[PDB]
């Protein structure tokens, strides 16, 4: 399996690499701008949830072919899954404004509250951290000698949450076209978006608190899941600074 | 009517122009005299700027 | 608990 | 405009009053407004302020706890709410106007007050206490302070007044050397950090009274004792 | 006839183009040739204000070079504190529609007007606290560009009626009427010894006028679009124009034609306003592509460039005492240059 | 910071406080601009400034009339141009059409829509059924022009009127999709004098004008 576990690992060095740079530039663009409408606070906050994230990806990618201390993941870990949660909220919110735009277009651009998106998006990063605190505290040290079925709730309620996020984005999708319907841009862009959520981003985060409480062939789940997945969520973050900022730039 | 045109431009036909090398030099000879009186030109220090 | 592998053992 | 007071009377001491003051002439909201009191036969004593929008209230350790100030900007009126009054707490107490921007004049308008029969900080000092002057001649006043008020910004916080006998002080130097509206430019003000100076050139009739001045540099507003001219 | 009459008008202006070409002995870039460049400009951001929550048509600093006036679309003037980034005051409108905006010498006035064809003004000092308006000024058949005061209670005024208007405050009424443009006047500036003032119109013409007699003294014609902006030089003895057509020309009143041209092929979209330096060594004018230009008045050399706005440049001052440059852009904002 | 610098900055911040304030209303209110030709009916549509303020369905909308070149950049952040053309004075239709493309392909205008009211329909029938006026000699363009089939909503109306009327709509409509790279759009009307139904027109104009800003904030059109 040496060939499948060093192939994956370095591109996905090489794809975390090209993103990282690719959100750093929206961020210095977002930053200094400063009519900062609706849509750019969340590609703002949506940029810096993948700086965070691919940080971690490719100091943890790093660390599996040169040396260091094995406490560092500790450090590390529940920092990515941090960042990672966050950037799925941050879709599921663009999606439904989007729609909301659609629906009501008078109410957006004329009642809707300045610091809406503001308020949304720390409230976003305290559920991320809720989580993250939730997951320590039940599933680690703090419930180590209690029983194993603490950490198992914390993995059916990440389960579960994740699923929502995925209902409110194809389902704030799905309503902005019938809407429209009741134009190749509005569904080439829709629909490319819904694609780069549901296989690119949302596998990762499934499988992993799924089989981590379900057993499959180590073989299948380790070299052609997990990897996979990582590679793949390298993959989404690096693609939303494309698909939602310079689509739109250029 | 048509009369005010030409009654106007008689009042600016007949004046007092000078060379324009003489213009040069008086525009130039107050930009030199108060050459080190613009801030914006040579910065000021820094104990100086209000900004 | 038993099946996990080493990257399930985050903590 | 006009600063028109309520309340007063003889009170029991441990009791309770509200003093108010009416405002009608200005907009009053737009104003932030101060407490000053003067003892029977002492000098002006400084006791609260309330900022425009009520955002930002200070009072005098010798009030402080046991006074209340508000005010109700719709019914234009100043309160000043007592308890546990004290046989220091006896005084006509004065509701002064001040706007705060830049190039502004506060302590304009002081309103007649009403009188209250009960039965670390910048000193600053008037060394002479009674000046016998000739009309027409020239009286310099001085007084000075323990530490500088000239601000790192350039603006030095001193202000003149004068009180004339049976009457509400009134404001004629602001800031060391400007004159206040409808003041004569007889007067003129100058004096470097704890050193000023009040110049009265050309003297007249209806100017004597008791002289004081006022620091603006940092809380409690600290007054003089009170240099008086007689003729 | 009319044709003879007509006749005539072509005499002179063979007359006046003949008299003016025995003066062009040599040009001013001969002259100030040998002359060393003023280098690289490099001006930072001081301050930005912020508050203004519509367009910025139009900014005039004070005499003491820190306090600031400003007009917005909002409807809202505001007067700044440049130093400390305060606002004085916020003096709302009667029209929303206001292009232009003055700040008296002696600064107890502010004057607005726009679409409304009125030059209102504004007491900032006195009682109440409040700041209220002190005259309603009607007469104009046009909207007003611009308005520039001359003393507490003497004002001129700019309108697309053509004309030019000198007013009385105290009275309300007009005294002198500036006529003899085709076109709307979009600027005005106004000599140092307050005896004189320019005009530039969309007729692409610039008018010197004398405020004691009412009469134009010298027409200076070699734009080929709409003046936008005008500026005398500190000197009082030139003035600078900017045009639609992406120049800005230098005219000398003495000689009586232009002495410079300041051109670039890169630049091709029009100037807003223009502005000179304490010494006069520096031309500043602002662009609708987003950034402002600092020239070389002497060299016709670009000198820098300030590029911090994120619309349209609408209007530019400097300070009696050359210590800062403000720019107000279409975004709502202004920013203090250094 | 001394005590009054203090209190100068406290100041400064209530004046922010309404700053904002009044900028929330300011937002709710939807601004348009009236431009049209004498004899257009321009003022007796919806039954140097002259604003009028309307609401329908619990949205404000505020007109603004002017009584050109110059003062037009003042209006670049308007929600709409209404332009009203008189679609029976036939001599002055060219007027009409050399106003529109003037306001159409202006600088400053570039990402303003325009909503169309051809007034005077009523007049038009008069002058089409009467006889007396032809359009071909106007625009020679007519003969040769034949109704489309597939744009026949004429409810009661002759075929003679609906060749006159879609004819002149044409003649508008081109000069929009001519140069507009889609970021602004025409939308075309029919109203008389008696008309009432003028104030919705404008409003459902409105919101997809509004729509089509937020398609493009999301990057979606």
């Amino acid at each position: 399996c040496y060939k499948q576990t060093l192939s994956l690992t370095v591109l996905t060095c090489i794809v975390s690499l090209v993103g990282l740079t690719g959100n750093a530039v929206v961020l210095w663009l977002l930053g200094c701008r400063m009519r900062r409408n609706a849509f750019s606070i969340y590609i703002l906050n949506l940029a810096a949830a993948d700086f965070l994230f691919l940080s971690g990806r490719l100091i943890y990618s790093l660390l599996s072919f040169i040396s260091i201390p094995h406490t560092i993941s500790k450090i590390l870990y529940p920092v990515m899954m941090f960042s990672y949660f966050a950037g799925l909220s941050f879709l599921s919110a663009v999606s439904t404004e989007r729609c909301l735009s659609v629906l009501w277009p008078i109410w957006y651009r004329c009642h809707r509250p300045t610091h809406l998106s503001a308020v949304v998006c720390v409230l976003l990063w305290a559920l991320s951290l809720l989580r993250s605190i939730l997951e320590w505290m039940l599933c680690g040290f703090l419930f180590s000698g209690a029983d194993s079925a603490w950490c198992q709730t914390s993995d059916f309620i990440t389960v579960a949450w994740l699923i929502f996020l995925c209902v409110v984005l194809c389902g704030s999708s799905l309503v902005l076209l019938i809407r429209i319907l009741c134009l190749t841009r509005l569904y080439v862009t829709i629909l490319l978006t819904v694609l780069v959520f549901l296989l690119c981003g949302l596998p990762f985060g499934i499988q992993f608190f799924l089989f981590l409480w379900i057993h499959v062939d180590r073989e299948v789940l380790f070299c052609h899941v997990h990897l996979v997945s990582i590679f793949l969520s390298a993959l989404n973050s690096s693609a939303n600074p494309i698909i939602y900022f310079f689509v739109g730039s250029f | 009517q048509a009369r005010k045109l030409v009654e106007q431009l008689k009042m600016e036909a007949n004046i007092d122009r000078i060379k324009v090398s003489k213009a040069a030099a008086d525009l130039m000879a107050y930009c030199e005299a108060h050459a080190k009186e613009d801030p914006l030109l040579t910065p000021v220090p820094a104990s100086e700027n209000p900004f | 608990p038993e099946w996990w592998m080493d990257y399930q053992k985050r903590y | 405009v006009q600063l028109v007071e309520s309340g007063g009377g003889l009170v029991q001491p441990g009791g309770s009053r509200k003093l108010s003051c009416s405002a009608s002439g200005f907009a009053f909201s737009s104003f932030g407004m101060h407490w000053v009191r003067q003892a029977p036969e002492k000098g002006l004593e400084w006791v609260a302020y309330i900022s425009s929008g009520s955002g930002t209230i200070y009072y005098a350790d010798t009030v402080k706890g046991r006074f209340t100030i508000s005010r109700d900007d719709p019914k234009n009126t100043l309160f000043l709410q007592m308890t546990s009054l004290r046989s220091e707490d006896t005084a006509m107490y004065y509701c002064v106007r001040s706007i705060y921007y830049y190039g502004s004049s506060p302590f304009d308008f002081w309103g007649q007050g009403t009188t209250l029969t009960v039965s670390s900080d910048i000193v600053m000092t008037q060394a002479t206490s009674s000046v016998p002057v000739t009309p027409g001649e020239s009286v310099s006043i001085s007084c000075r302070s323990s530490k500088s008020l000239l601000h790192s910004n350039g603006n030095t916080y001193l202000y003149w007044f004068l009180q004339r006998p049976g009457q509400s002080p009134q404001l004629l130097i602001y800031r060391m050397s400007n004159l206040a509206s409808g003041v004569p430019d007889r007067f003129s003000g100058s004096g470097s950090g704890t050193a000023f100076t009040l110049t009265i050139s050309r003297l007249e009739a209806e100017d004597v009274g008791v002289y004081y001045c006022m620091q603006h540099l940092e809380y409690p507003l600290t007054f003089g004792a009170g240099t008086k001219l007689e003729l | 006839e009319l044709d003879q009459l007509r006749q005539e008008a072509e005499q002179l202006k063979n007359q006046i183009r003949d008299a003016r070409k025995a003066c062009a002995d040599a040009t001013l870039s001969q002259i100030t040739n040998n002359i060393d460049p003023v280098g690289r400009i490099q001006m930072r951001t001081r301050r930005t204000l912020r508050g203004h929550l519509a367009k910025i048509y139009a900014m005039h600093w004070g005499t003491d070079s820190r306090l600031l006036v400003s007009a917005s679309q909002d409807g809202k003037l505001i007067i700044w504190d440049s130093y400390t980034t305060n606002k004085v005051h916020a003096i709302p409108l009667r029209s929303s529609w206001v292009m232009t905006c003055a700040y008296a010498p002696s600064g107890n006035y502010v004057a607005c007007g726009g679409l409304d064809n009125i030059c209102s003004i504004y007491n900032l000092k006195t009682r109440e606290g409040n700041v209220r308006v002190s005259r309603e000024l009607a007469g104009h058949t046009g909207y007003l560009s611009c308005c520039r005061f001359l003393d507490d209670n003497q004002i001129v005024t700019s309108s697309g009626d053509t004309t030019c208007a000198l007013w009385d405050i105290e009275t309300g009424q007009q005294t002198t009427t500036f006529t003899g443009h085709t076109g709307d006047v979009m600027s005005l500036s106004l000599a140092p010894d307050t005896r004189l003032f320019v005009s530039g119109a969309c007729d692409a013409s610039a008018k010197l006028w004398d405020v004691r007699e009412g009469m134009c003294r010298q027409t200076f014609t070699g734009h080929e679009s709409d003046i936008n902006a005008i500026c005398f030089f500190p000197n009082g003895n030139a003035f600078a124009t900017g045009s639609d057509d992406a120049t800005c020309r230098l005219f000398d009143l003495r000689a009586d034609q232009e002495l410079m041209t300041y051109s670039h092929d890169n630049i091709i979209c029009g100037i807003t306003s223009v502005s000179f330096s304490k010494s006069g060594r520096l031309l500043l004018a602002g662009y609708d592509d987003f950034n402002c230009n600092v020239w070389d008045a002497l060299k016709a050399d670009r000198a820098g460039v300030l590029a911090g706005h994120d619309n349209r440049v609408s209007c530019l001052g400097v300070t009696d005492d050359g210590m800062a440059v403000a720019t107000g852009s279409w975004d709502s904002f202004l920013k203090i240059w250094n | 910071v001394s005590a009054e610098d203090k209190a100068a900055a406290e100041r400064s911040k209530m004046i922010d406080k309404n700053l904002r304030e009044d900028g929330e209303k300011a937002r709710r209110t939807l601004r348009l601009l009236l431009l049209g030709a004498d004899n257009s009916g321009k003022s007796t549509i919806v039954k140097g400034i002259f604003e009028t303020k309307f609401q329908v369905d619990k949205v404000n909308f505020h007109m603004f009339d002017v009584g050109r070149r110059k003062w037009i950049q003042c209006f670049n952040d308007v929600t709409a141009i209404i332009f009203v053309v008189d679609s029976s004075d036939y001599n002055r239709l060219q007027e009409a059409l050399n106003d529109f493309k003037s306001i159409w392909n202006n600088r400053w205008l570039r990402t303003i829509s325009v909503i169309l009211f051809l007034n005077k329909q009523d007049l038009l029938a008069e002058k089409v059924l009467a006889g007396k006026s032809k359009i071909e000699d106007y625009f020679p363009e007519f003969a040769r022009y034949t109704t489309p089939e597939d744009a026949t909503p004429e409810p009661g109306e002759d075929p003679r009127v609906t060749r006159a009327k879609y004819f002149i709509r044409k003649e508008f409509v081109d000069i929009s999709t001519a140069s507009g790279d889609g970021r602004h759009i025409c939308y075309p009307h029919f109203t008389c004098a008696v008309d009432t139904e003028n104030a919705r027109r404008i409003f459902n104009d409105c919101k997809d004008i509004i729509l089509q800003m937020n398609l493009r904030e999301y990057n979606l059109v």
